[PDB]
C-alpha cells in the first residue's frame, strides 16, 4: 500500500460478492428484498419475515452456496423503527470460506419461527434472544431463560430497559434468605453526552429530511 | 439421558454495557470475556475495529 | 494490549531474548505431557472413544476451531481466512481421524508444538517499525509528542474523552481463539459509542452441543467431555 | 395496519381458553410446590396470590399480548415443579421484606419530593 | 503545613472540617483521619521566584519529556509574576 | 545446576532424556532487568514534507455499502472459488 | 478409481463403494424433479445449468480419483451427500415458490440504518 | 397479502403489560421528548436532529461517606433516538409512558450581508472590522 | 498444510504384537508414569520464599494509585478531569473549585479500589501524568471502606511510594 | 419565483438571490466549518476556514461573504476545498497555547472539535508561540487572551448586539490583541453572553471557571424567572446541584443570549 495508514481494499471479492448478491436475488424475488455488499467485503441479505426457512435452507444445502455454518443469530433493538427488533443470522461456507448475513424485521408480538431445523445449533441460540430482547420464536421446543435469572422479569437488552436494572439482592438476616428491593445505587450512572456537535465524515450523512 | 446445562451462573452485561463504554473503555471487557486467552480475545475486537475504520496496523 | 491501531506500547529491550529461551525450553515440557498422559492406559480409556461426534452434525451444530478438527473436519481460520500476518507464516493445522475425545486432545498437543514454531518464525522476522497507526484521529499521540505539539494535545483530548468516531455499519470479524471461533460483532451507529456488539462465543455453540456430546456416555465422563469442550464460563456467559 | 399476525389465538375466547388450563395448572401446583420447596405460607396464599399476578394484567385487548404473555406465565409453573428455581425465587413473589409503601396524598408528601 | 480545628480534626489542605455534631464524625475516633501534613498551597508559595529576562518563557517544568505539557506564558504584567497553569512556579523578569 | 553428578544421572535415566541441557526455571540467561534506553522510531508520515491528511483518510474515505439490487444469458457463479485440498504436512505428515 | 480408500478421514460419513453410478442416478432425480417448476424459473436454469455439465464427465470419467477435481469440491462420497442435498433443495423450493414479487415491501425506511 | 390466518385487532398498540416496566415507573414517571437543543458555544449542529426518551429527575442524595449522588431512580440514565416524532410517539403509546412534546426550533432563515456593514443611509454599517 | 495426529498403523508382525502384549501384561507404560514423576521427585522446586523473597516484575506494573507531584511539591493534577473520562469503570470521581491562589486545583480525587480495573489507562490520561499505579499490591484491608481511597489518601500514598515510581517512570517513559 | 437555482456538490437547489454560499450550504445539511461568522451576528470572513472551493474556480472563495449566482456547483467535500481547510485550520492552531486540560473550553470548543473532523493529526511547528498578556474586564467573565484566534466575534456582538463600543483588536501583525487597549469594564446586561459566541476559551466565566466539564454535565430544559420575558434557558447540572446556565435556541423569546443576571 503507498497510504500504509488506510487499510487496504479487496475488490476481487467485491463485485464476486456482488454477483453471489444478485445470484441469490434472482432464485428468490418474493423473499430478498435488499442486497448490499459493504465496503469491507460483507454481503448482507434483507430477507422477509416468513424467510427463516426458505433461504436458510437455501444457503445451506445449495451447490453454489454451501453456507452450513451458523455463525450466531442476534437482535439489533432499534426504538426508531416500527420494527425495533431485527433478527440477524450469520452463515460462513466451509468450501467457499465466505460469510453471509440475513436480516428479518420483527415486532414485539409478531412471532418468528424457529429455524431449528435449519440449523440445530440455534437451539441454544434463541433462549437468549427471547431472554435479552423478547422476541418470541415460534414452534421451538424450548424458550427457557439461561442468561436472565431464575424469574427475572423483563427482557435487558431492550433500550427501554436500565442498565441497573430494577432489582437488587441482599441477604436479609430477618428472613435468612437473600431478597430483591427496587435498585438504589450508592453512585449514579454519570452519563456523558460524547456526540460531538460538528459533522463526522460526510459519507455516511443522511440526505436532507 | 439428557443433559441440560443451565447456564447464566455468571451472566453479566458485557454487551449491555458496550453500548454506553466507547470502543477504548469498552476494549478491557474481551480480556475478561475468554478469560484464559486474554489477548486473543482484544485480537478479535482490534481487528474488527479497525476494519470499520478502514485503517490497517502498522507491520510491526 | 491489542488495542485498534496496532498495541498500546513496544515491547521492552532484550523481552524476545526471554521469551526465546522459554520457547526452547517448552517444547521438552510438552514432550513432558505427552510422556505423561499419550501412551498411558487409564488416560486413554477414560478419553479414547468418548464423546464422538460425527462431522455433519459438528458442523450443523455450529461448533468450532478443535470441536470440528477433532472430527476430521478440514478447517482453520488461520489458513482458510487468514487475518493480519498469518498469511506470512506456516503451520500444520493438526486434523484428527476419529473425533472422539483422544482426537482432540492429540490435536492440541500438536497445536501447542504448531503454536512454537509461530514463535520461532515471528521471532526470527521481527520487522521495525511503529507500534500503533500513524494516525492520530484513531491513535493517541506518543507522550513526547503530546507536550510540544497542539495537534497531539487536542487529538489526545477527543480521543480520551470523546474518542474516535467510528463511520456507520456492520462487521462480523472472526479469529480463531484457541476455544474456537470467537467473533465479534458489532453495529456502529456512526457515533463515537458502539451501538450493540454481540460476540460469538466457541464455547456457546460448544456448550449447546454438550447435550448431543453426551448421550450414551459415563456420568464419570460427562467431566471428561466438558473438559475438553474447552468451556470457560466467562465466555459462554458473555 | 388493523391486520395482524395471530402467534397462537384468532380472538380473546381462544385467548381466555389459553389462560383457562393454565390458570387450572397453576392452582393445582400450589400444594406441591410449598411441600416439597419447604415454606412457611400457607395454601391459600398461593391460591390468593396466584389470583393475584392474574388480575394486574385482566386489561388487556390485543389477543397477542394476552396469550404471548400466556406463554410468558407457562414459563413458571415448570420452572418450579422441576425445583429450578431456589426457595428465594417464589418468596420474592411474596414481597415482605420492604415496608408498606405509603398511599395517602400525605404519607407520600411526608416521605419526599417524590409522586 | 496543617491547622488545627476546634475538635482538633486536623483541616485538609480544601479546607473540610467537621462540625460539632456531625455525627458523621463518629467513623473517626478509635482510627485515625488521614492528612496530607504537606500542603499544595504552601509549599509552591515559598518557592523562590525565577528571574528571567525575556518576554516569553517556557514552562515545561523540568524534563520536558517527563514533566508537563510545554507552555509559553508571557511575562509582560509588572503587577503580577506570570506563572505556568500546569508548574505554578512563578516566573518573574527583572525590569523589563 | 546446585544438584550433584550422581542426582543428574538418576533424573536422566528415570525421565530417559538429558535435562541439564534446558530446564523448566530460568538462570542467569535472561536479559538484566536494566536494559538500555530506547530510542523508538517515528511514524511513516511523520515527515515534515507533503503530508496533508487529505491523503490519508481511513474514516472518512470508507463509503456507505453499494447498492446492487433494490426492492424499490445468465451463467452461474459462486461467492468465491472453491477451497483448495492442501497438501499433507511436509515435516511431518503422519503423527 | 483404484483401491477403495478406507477412510474419508471424516468421521459419521463413510465410503461408498459404488460412486460414480449413485452420483449418476442422484443428478438425474434432480433433473427429473426440476421436470415440475417452470421453465422461467431462475433456480431451475441455474441447477439444469450444473447438473447435466457436472453429470457430464461422471458419466464420460468414470475414475473418481479424477472426479475430485472434476468437480473440485472434495471427495466423492460426500459430493454424492451434497447432491442429497441439492435434492432435498428441489423438494424444498417445489413448496416456496419464490417466483412470485416480494410478499411486502419492507414497511417504510425500516432499513437505511444509521438511524 | 400476509395471508396466515388474518386477524384484526384495532386496539391501540401496548407492550406495558408484558415489558414488566414497575407500576411505580409506568405511571409515575412524565416522559417528555424534545429534538436535542445545540449547546450554545459550540456552532456544530450535529446534535439537532434527533429525538430523546428523556424522563423526568428524582431525588438525588449524597452519600454519607464520601458524597456520592446515590439516587433509587433505576430509569433516569436512558435516552432513546428517534429518527422523526411519530415513531417517537409510538414508543410512548406501545410503553403508556406520560406523554408531552416539543417542536422542533428551526432556524428562521438569518438575511446576511456583506455590503450592509457598509452602508451610505442605513445604520447597519459596522463600527468594528 | 495440515498433519494427522491419529492415523495409527500396528504391525502385525510377530515382533510388535509381543510387545504390544508386553504393553499390557507388564505395565510398562504406567512404569514411565512413576520413572516420569520419580524424575521431578529428585529436581530442585521453584517455590518462592514469599514474603522473604516476591515475585519478578517489571517497571510498566500496575498496582495501587498513588497522585504524585512536582520537584517543587505542588500537586500534578489540574483538574484535567481527562481520567475519569477515559476511565472504563467510573472508579475515578473529581469535582474542582477555584483556589485561592488561583492553581485551582480538585478537593476529591475518589477512586474506588473496589471499582477500578487497574486499567492502565490513568497514567495515559493526564498530560502531568499525575495519577499512576505504584508497584505495590500488598494493599489489602479487611473493611471495604478502606479500599474506597479519597484524595488525601492517595496523594500520601504518592509521598509514600514516590521514591520507587519516579525511577520507574524514569526507565519507562521512552517507551510511552 | 425569483429563487436562483444552483448546485451544490451535485443536488441541485434553489435558493433566495443574495444567499451567500453558506445558507445554501444547511439547506441540503451542509454545515461548512466557520469561525467568525455568527447566523445572528454581522459578517466577518476573516476567519477562512469557511473556504470552499468552488468548480472551475481558480480561487478558493470565502464562503461567508460571496454571493451566489445561477449554476455554481459547491465542492464541500472536493480535495482542494479540504486542503484550504486543514492549512487554514493549522494556522488558527499555530500560536495557540497548550492549555486544552486547564481550559473550560475543554470537551465543548470548536477548535478542539473541527480539528478532529477538519483536522490534521501531527504538527510541522518548530518555533516559539506568541503569548499575549491577559485582560480583565469583570470579575463574571475571565479573560486568556493568548487562547485568541481573533475572530473578532466579540467586538461584533458589543457593537451591534449589546449596544456598547468598548471592545477591539489593538496593534498590527501578529501582535493582534483583542481588548480593551485602556482599562475598561465590560458591563452590559447581555455582558455574559461573549463567553458562549466565543469559540474558545479565551473568555470564560468565572463563576463556573474550573467545577464541571461538558461531558460529564446533565443537561435540562427549563424557563428563566429572573426577568418578565421568561427566556429558555438549559440548565447544567451534575452530582446533583446547578453549576451554570446556558441560553436556548428561541427566536421568539431570546433568540440565543440572556440577561447577565440570569447566566
Ligand atoms: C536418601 C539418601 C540419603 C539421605 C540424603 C543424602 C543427601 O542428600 O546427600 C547429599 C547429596 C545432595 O545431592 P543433591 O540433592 O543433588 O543436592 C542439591 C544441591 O547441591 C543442594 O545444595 P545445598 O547448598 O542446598 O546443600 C545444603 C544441604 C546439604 O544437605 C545434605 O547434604 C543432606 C544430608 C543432611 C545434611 O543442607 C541443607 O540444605 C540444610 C538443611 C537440611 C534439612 C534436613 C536434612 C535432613 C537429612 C536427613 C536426616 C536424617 C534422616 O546427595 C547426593 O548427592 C546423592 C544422594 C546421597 C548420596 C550419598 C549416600 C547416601
Ligand atoms: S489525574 Fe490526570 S487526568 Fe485526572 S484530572 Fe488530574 S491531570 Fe487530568
Ligand atoms: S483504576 Fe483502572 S478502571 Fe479505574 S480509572 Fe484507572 S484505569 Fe480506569
Ligand atoms: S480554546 Fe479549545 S483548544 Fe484551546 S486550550 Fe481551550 S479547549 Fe483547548
Ligand atoms: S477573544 Fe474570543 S470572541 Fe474575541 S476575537 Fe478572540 S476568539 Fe473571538
Ligand atoms: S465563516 Fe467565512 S471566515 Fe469565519
Ligand atoms: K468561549
Ligand atoms: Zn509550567
Amino acid at each position: 500500500d503507498t497510504r500504509p495508514t488506510i487499510r487496504p481494499r479487496n475488490d476481487v471479492v467485491h463485485k464476486q460478492l456482488s454477483a453471489f448478491g444478485q445470484y441469490v436475488a434472482e432464485i428468490l424475488p418474493k423473499y430478498v428484498q435488499q442486497v448490499q455488499v459493504s465496503c469491507f467485503n460483507e454481503l448482507e441479505i434483507f430477507i422477509h419475515p416468513d424467510g427463516v426457512i426458505p433461504v436458510l435452507t437455501f444457503l445451506r444445502d445449495h451447490t453454489n452456496a454451501q453456507f452450513k455454518s451458523l455463525a450466531d443469530l442476534t437482535a439489533v433493538d432499534v426504538p426508531t423503527r416500527q420494527n425495533r427488533f431485527e433478527i440477524v443470522y450469520n452463515l460462513l461456507s466451509l468450501r467457499f470460506n465466505s460469510q453471509i448475513r440475513v436480516k428479518t424485521y420483527t415486532d414485539e408480538l409478531t412471532p418468528i419461527e424457529s429455524s431449528v431445523t435449519v440449523y440445530k445449533a440455534a437451539n441454544w441460540y434463541e433462549r437468549e434472544i427471547w431472554d435479552m430482547f423478547g422476541v418470541f420464536f415460534a414452534n421451538h421446543p424450548d424458550l427457557r431463560r439461561i442468561l436472565t435469572g431464575y424469574g427475572f422479569e423483563g427482557h435487558p437488552f431492550r433500550k427501554d430497559f436500565p442498565l441497573s436494572g430494577y432489582v437488587e439482592l441482599r441477604y436479609d438476616d430477618e428472613v435468612k434468605r437473600v431478597v430483591a428491593e427496587p435498585v438504589e445505587l450508592a453512585q449514579e450512572f454519570r452519563k456523558f453526552d460524547l456526540n460531538s456537535p460538528w459533522e463526522a465524515f460526510p459519507a455516511y450523512r443522511q440526505p436532507p429530511e | 439421558r439428557k443433559c441440560d446445562p443451565h447456564i447464566g451462573l455468571l451472566h453479566r452485561g458485557t454487551e449491555k454495557l458496550i453500548e454506553y463504554k466507547t470502543y477504548l473503555q469498552a476494549l478491557p471487557y474481551f480480556d475478561r470475556l475468554d478469560y484464559v486467552s486474554m489477548m486473543c480475545n482484544e485480537q478479535a475486537y482490534s481487528l474488527a475495529v479497525e476494519k470499520l475504520l478502514n485503517i490497517q496496523p502498522p507491520p510491526r | 494490549y491489542i488495542r485498534p491501531g496496532g498495541v498500546h506500547q513496544d515491547l521492552p529491550l532484550g523481552l524476545l531474548d526471554d521469551i526465546y529461551e522459554f520457547s526452547k525450553n517448552f517444547s521438552f515440557r510438552i514432550d513432558e505431557l505427552e510422556e505423561m498422559l499419550t501412551n498411558n492406559r487409564i488416560w486413554r480409556n477414560r478419553t479414547v472413544d468418548i464423546g464422538v461426534v460425527t462431522a455433519e452434525d459438528a458442523l450443523n451444530y455450529g461448533f468450532s476451531g478443535v470441536m470440528l478438527r477433532g472430527s476430521g473436519i478440514q478447517w482453520d481460520l488461520r489458513k482458510t481466512q487468514p487475518y493480519d500476518v498469518y498469511d506470512q507464516v506456516e503451520f500444520d493445522v493438526p486434523i484428527g481421524s476419529r473425533g472422539d475425545c483422544y482426537d482432540r486432545y492429540l490435536c492440541r498437543v500438536e497445536e501447542m508444538r504448531q503454536s512454537l514454531r509461530i514463535i520461532s518464525q515471528c521471532l526470527n522476522k521481527m520487522p521495525p517499525g511503529e507500534i500503533k497507526v500513524d494516525d492520530a484521529k484513531v491513535s493517541p499521540p506518543k507522550r513526547a509528542e503530546m507536550k510540544t505539539s497542539m495537534e497531539s494535545l487536542i487529538h489526545h483530548f477527543k480521543l480520551y474523552t470523546e474518542g474516535y468516531q467510528v463511520p456507520p455499519g456492520a462487521t462480523y470479524t472472526a479469529i480463531e481463539a484457541p476455544k474456537g471461533e470467537f467473533g465479534v460483532y458489532l453495529v456502529s451507529d456512526g457515533s463515537s459509542r458502539p451501538y450493540r456488539c454481540k460476540i460469538k462465543a466457541p464455547g456457546f455453540a460448544h456448550l449447546a452441543g454438550l447435550d448431543k456430546m453426551s448421550k450414551g456416555h459415563m456420568l464419570a465422563d460427562v467431566v471428561a467431555i466438558i473438559g475438553t469442550q474447552d468451556i470457560v464460563f466467562g465466555e459462554v456467559d458473555r | 395496519g388493523t391486520s395482524v399476525k395471530p402467534i397462537f389465538s384468532r380472538d380473546m375466547n381462544e385467548a381466555k381458553r389459553r389462560v383457562r388450563e393454565l390458570y387450572r395448572a397453576w392452582y393445582r401446583e400450589v400444594p406441591n410446590t410449598v411441600h416439597l420447596f419447604q415454606l412457611d405460607i400457607s395454601v391459600k396464599q398461593g391460591r390468593d396470590k396466584v389470583r393475584e399476578m392474574f388480575m394486574k394484567n385482566a386489561h388487556v385487548t390485543d389477543p397477542r399480548v394476552v396469550d404471548l404473555l400466556v406463554i410468558k406465565g407457562k414459563m413458571e409453573l415448570e420452572e418450579t415443579i422441576n425445583v429450578w428455581k431456589q426457595r428465594t425465587h417464589i418468596m420474592r413473589f411474596f414481597h415482605e421484606t420492604e415496608a408498606p409503601r405509603p398511599t395517602d396524598f400525605l404519607s407520600k408528601f411526608y416521605v419526599g419530593h417524590d409522586p | 503545613g496543617v491547622r488545627t480545628s476546634p475538635t482538633g480534626e486536623k483541616v485538609t489542605h480544601t479546607g473540610q472540617a467537621y462540625d460539632d455534631g456531625d455525627y458523621r464524625r463518629v467513623r473517626f475516633s478509635d482510627r485515625q483521619k488521614e492528612v496530607n501534613e504537606n500542603f499544595a498551597i504552601d509549599l509552591i508559595a515559598e518557592q523562590p521566584v525565577s528571574e528571567v529576562g525575556s518576554r516569553v518563557i517556557s514552562c515545561d517544568g523540568g524534563g520536558g519529556a517527563l514533566g508537563h505539557p510545554r507552555v509559553y506564558i508571557n511575562l509582560d504584567k509588572e503587577t503580577k509574576t506570570g506563572t505556568c497553569g500546569y508548574c505554578g512556579l512563578q516566573f518573574r523578569q527583572p525590569h523589563h | 545446576a546446585s544438584a550433584t553428578r550422581v542426582i543428574q544421572l538418576l533424573r536422566n535415566w528415570a525421565s530417559g532424556r538429558d535435562l541439564q541441557a534446558k530446564l523448566q526455571l530460568r538462570y542467569q540467561e535472561i536479559s538484566k532487568r536494566t536494559q538500555p534506553p530506547p530510542k523508538l522510531p517515528v511514524g511513516p508520515s511523520h515527515k515534515l514534507s507533503n503530508n496533508y491528511y487529505c491523503t490519508r483518510d481511513g474514516r472518512r474515505e470508507a463509503m456507505p455499502p453499494s447498492i446492487v439490487m433494490s426492492s424499490q444469458e445468465k451463467k452461474a457463479v459462486t461467492p468465491a472459488p472453491p477451497i483448495k485440498r492442501w497438501e499433507l504436512s511436509k515435516d511431518q505428515p503422519y503423527l | 478409481a483404484g483401491l477403495l480408500k478406507k477412510t474419508t478421514g471424516l468421521v459419521g460419513l463413510a465410503v461408498c463403494e459404488t460412486p460414480h453410478e449413485r452420483l449418476k442416478i442422484l443428478y438425474t432425480k434432480i433433473l427429473d424433479v426440476l421436470g415440475q417448476i417452470p421453465k422461467n424459473a431462475a433456480y431451475r436454469k441455474y441447477t439444469e445449468q450444473i447438473t447435466n455439465e457436472k453429470l457430464g464427465m461422471v458419466k464420460a470419467e468414470p475414475d473418481v480419483k479424477k472426479l475430485e477435481e472434476q468437480l473440485q469440491g472434495g471427495q466423492i462420497e460426500e459430493v454424492i451427500l451434497q447432491a442429497e442435498n441439492e435434492l432435498s433443495l428441489a423438494r424444498k423450493m417445489l413448496r416456496w415458490k419464490p417466483w412470485e414479487p416480494l410478499v411486502e415491501e419492507p414497511p417504510a425506511n425500516q432499513w437505511k440504518w444509521p438511524i | 397479502t400476509q395471508d396466515t390466518q388474518l386477524i384484526a385487532v384495532d386496539e391501540k398498540l401496548d407492550i406495558t403489560t408484558l415489558t414488566g416496566v414497575p407500576e411505580e415507573h409506568i405511571k409515575t414517571r412524565k416522559v417528555r421528548i424534545f429534538v436535542p437543543a445545540r449547546n450554545n458555544m459550540q456552532s456544530g449542529v450535529n446534535n439537532t436532529k434527533k429525538w430523546k426518551m428523556e424522563f423526568d429527575t428524582r431525588e438525588r442524595w449524597e452519600n454519607p461517606l464520601m458524597g456520592w449522588s446515590s439516587t433509587a431512580d433505576p430509569l433516569s440514565n436512558l435516552v432513546l433516538t428517534f429518527s422523526t416524532k411519530e415513531d417517537a410517539v409510538a414508543f410512548a403509546e406501545k410503553n403508556g409512558w406520560s406523554f408531552d412534546v416539543e417542536e422542533r426550533k428551526v432556524p428562521k432563515p438569518k438575511s446576511k450581508s456583506y455590503g450592509a456593514n457598509f452602508s451610505w443611509n442605513k445604520r447597519t454599517r459596522v463600527s468594528t472590522k | 498444510t495440515y498433519k494427522f495426529v491419529n492415523m495409527r498403523e500396528p504391525s502385525m508382525d510377530m515382533k510388535s504384537v509381543t510387545d504390544r502384549a508386553a504393553q499390557t501384561l507388564l505395565w510398562t507404560e504406567l512404569v514411565r508414569g512413576l520413572g516420569m514423576t520419580l524424575s521431578y521427585l529428585f529436581r530442585e522446586p521453584a517455590t518462592i520464599n514469599y514474603p522473604f523473597e516476591k515475585g519478578p516484575l517489571s517497571p510498566r506494573f500496575r498496582g495501587e494509585h498513588a497522585l504524585r507531584r512536582y520537584p517543587s511539591g505542588e500537586e500534578r493534577c489540574i483538574a484535567c478531569k481527562l481520567c475519569e473520562a477515559v476511565c472504563p469503570a467510573q472508579a475515578i470521581t473529581i469535582e474542582a473549585e477555584p483556589r485561592a491562589d488561583g492553581s485551582r486545583r480538585t478537593t476529591r480525587y475518589d477512586i474506588d479500589m473496589t471499582k477500578c480495573i487497574y486499567c492502565g489507562f490513568c497514567q495515559e490520561a493526564c498530560p502531568v501524568d499525575a495519577i499512576v499505579e505504584g508497584p505495590n499490591f500488598e494493599f489489602s484491608t479487611e473493611t471495604h471502606e478502606e479500599l474506597l481511597y479519597n484524595k488525601e489518601k492517595l496523594l500520601n500514598n504518592g509521598d509514600k511510594w514516590e521514591a520507587e515510581i519516579a525511577a520507574n517512570i524514569q526507565a519507562d517513559y521512552l517507551y510511552r | 419565483s425569483n429563487l436562483i437555482e444552483v448546485f451544490v456538490d451535485g443536488q441541485s437547489v434553489m435558493v433566495e438571490p443574495g444567499t451567500t454560499v453558506l445558507q445554501a450550504c444547511e439547506k441540503v445539511g451542509m454545515q461548512i466549518p466557520r469561525f467568525c461568522y455568527h447566523e445572528r451576528l454581522s459578517v466577518a470572513g476573516n476567519c477562512r476556514m469557511c473556504l470552499v472551493e468552488i468548480e472551475k474556480a481558480p480561487k478558493v472563495v470565502a464562503a461567508c461573504a460571496m454571493p451566489v449566482m445561477k449554476g455554481w456547483n459547491i465542492l464541500t467535500n472536493s480535495e482542494k476545498s479540504k486542503k484550504a481547510r486543514e492549512g487554514v485550520m493549522e494556522f488558527l492552531l499555530a500560536n495557540h497555547p497548550l492549555d486544552c486540560p486547564i481550559c473550560d473550553q475543554g470537551g465543548e470548543c470548536d477548535l478542539q472539535d473541527q480539528s478532529m473532523m477538519f483536522g490534521s493529526d501531527r504538527s510541522r511547528f518548530l518555533e516559539g508561540k506568541r503569548a499575549v498578556e491577559d485582560k480583565n474586564i469583570g470579575p463574571l467573565v475571565k479573560t486568556i487572551m493568548t487562547r485568541c484566534i481573533q475572530c473578532t466575534r466579540c467586538i461584533r456582538f458589543a457593537s451591534e448586539i449589546a449596544g456598547v463600543d468598548d471592545l477591539g483588536t489593538t496593534g498590527r501583525g501578529n501582535d493582534m490583541q483583542v481588548g480593551t487597549y485602556i482599562e475598561k469594564m465590560f458591563m452590559s446586561e447581555l455582558s455574559g453572553n461573549i463567553i458562549d459566541i466565543c469559540p474558545v476559551g479565551a473568555l470564560t466565566s468565572k463563576p463556573y471557571a474550573f467545577t464541571a466539564r461538558p461531558w460529564e454535565t446533565r443537561k435540562t430544559e427549563s424557563i428563566d424567572v429572573m426577568d418578565a420575558v421568561g427566556s429558555n434557558i438549559v440548565v447544567s447540572t451534575r452530582t446533583g446541584e446547578v453549576m451554570r446556565i446556558l441560553p436556548r435556541m428561541h427566536e421568539d423569546i431570546n433568540e440565543e443570549w440572556i440577561s447577565d443576571k440570569t447566566r
